[PDB]
């Protein structure tokens, strides 16, 4: 639960906003995640009904010993314009150094943004704690039907949602646009 | 300190004052004493420039540093000195330089920060053991660099 | 087809739970905004005797 | 006359219209959770 | 100045009300009909 608030100080303030992210043993199970304090974690996203390329990050992440328990992650999300787009992918790539493993994990935004829903001078001191209390909501990935929960924490807010862009006519079959 | 605010105030004089220069520039208590300096500079016309081309690559330099060194084995006393930083430099989104342009900003960003702080550590120093005040008479010993 | 006929079938299931549970988080923040107008309204009358003193 | 009506009709009829606003949101929380069991 | 100060409120303060209650209405007219063409 470390990474969490190690990535809204290093990733955080190079992405809009962050998906926070917990995966289960059973999610785990399915795409086959390995363990291993070794892994590199990098993530992008893919663009619709414009030209679909955002720039790849380097995530942290750390198993959470244990109220649930598995791997703890942060996903970007890109604001484009001043909002999200509904039908938008956020691609999740896990790969080692040394040896063969490369594993697409992939996210949909609706997911996820469905789910965040409810004398000498001074020098500041800020470190990185979790003291900030979580609060964890269920989900589902669209693409293999696994659970995973999404923490979020406490800090225009309460009184807006969050902005979302629906797409217009004429449009292709949302079973035909996710994939 | 003095010759900065000699270039400030060319360009644009409101911000320095000379009723606050000319007061905190112009004596050093050292040894009980103070002692006047007679200053009108040419001779530190690169530290200035050396100091202040440094000043502006620090910021960006102690967060890419910072990105790239993060893992299960950090050195514990980072996780103290990374809240030092203020939160202005903690917010600098490194997207709008290129990563072929920000090599160009670390080989020059190091080499200031060793060969302006090498020149201090210049040693063509020498201990003194024995000394008069009213016979200008000492002794000492020398020990290079 | 039969994977077709799959993926169609379940993911407009589980985007439809996704579209009305996002239909809930407009109308209950909009509902927030109603309270919190519906509430100024009380708040003002309760120094309206105190604004007809002026 | 001024502070007793107006303190009878400016509360009572606003907290008539506040409970029934109260009612949309109970409402929505109970019948779009009744489409996700009995239709999905 | 209890014609005229209860004029702006009791009337400013309802009719920025009874708009939202409008908003309501206007959100599931274009959102259920949203359902209907792109999920049915």
């Amino acid at each position: 639960m470390d990474a969490h608030a190690i990535n809204e100080r290093y990733v955080g303030p190079r992405c809009h906003r962050l998906a926070h992210v917990v995966l289960p043993r059973t999610f785990l199970l399915h795409h086959a995640i390995p363990l291993e304090p070794e892994i590199i974690f990098s993530t992008y996203t893919r663009f619709s009904r414009s030209p679909g390329s955002s720039r790849r990050l380097v995530v942290c992440g750390k198993r959470v010993l244990p109220s649930p328990s598995g791997l703890a992650l942060s996903l970007p999300l890109f604001s484009h314009d001043g909002n999200f787009h509904p039908f938008d992918i956020s691609v999740l790539r896990i790969s080692c150094p040394g040896s063969n493993l490369s594993l697409t994990v992939r996210f949909l935004y609706l997911s996820l943004v469905v789910a965040m829903g409810a004398p000498p001078v001074r020098l500041s001191f800020n470190p990185v704690n979790a003291d900030v209390p979580a609060t964890w909501r269920d989900a589902t990935n669209v693409y293999s039907g696994a659970p995973y929960y999404v923490c979020v924490y406490e800090r225009e807010d309460d009184w807006l949602p969050i902005p979302l862009s629906f797409p217009e006519e004429p449009v292709p079959p949302p079973p035909s646009l996710v994939f | 300190v003095y010759h900065i605010y000699s270039k400030i105030s060319a360009g644009a004089p409101g911000d320095v004052n000379m009723a606050e220069l000319d007061l905190y520039t112009t004596n050093v208590s050292f040894m009980g004493r103070t002692y006047r300096l007679d200053v009108d500079l040419r001779v530190l016309d690169d530290l200035s420039m050396y100091l202040c081309i440094l000043s502006a690559l620090v910021p960006r330099g102690c967060l890419r540093l910072l990105t790239a060194l993060v893992r299960h084995d950090r050195h514990p006393l980072t996780e103290v000195f990374e809240g030092v930083v203020p939160d202005e430099v903690t917010r600098i989104d490194l997207d709008q330089l290129s990563v072929p342009d920000d090599i160009t900003r670390m080989r020059v960003m190091f080499s200031y920060l060793q060969s302006l702080s090498s020149i201090f550590n210049l040693g063509p120093r020498l201990h003194v053991y024995a000394y008069s005040a009213e016979t200008l008479a000492a002794s000492c010993w020398y020990s290079p660099r | 087809s039969q994977l077709v006929r799959n993926r169609e079938r379940k993911t407009k299931a589980h985007l439809l739970s996704l579209e009305l549970d996002r239909l809930v988080q407009v109308h209950d923040s909009r509902v927030r905004v109603i309270n919190a107008d519906i509430d100024a309204v009380k708040q003002m009358i309760g120094n309206m005797t105190w604004s007809d003193n002026i | 006359t001024d502070i007793d009506t107006a303190k009878i009709t400016l509360i009572s009829f606003i907290r008539r219209i506040k409970q029934k606003v109260a009612a949309l949101s109970a409402s929505l929380a109970e019948t779009v959770d009744r489409i996700k069991k009995w239709y999905l």
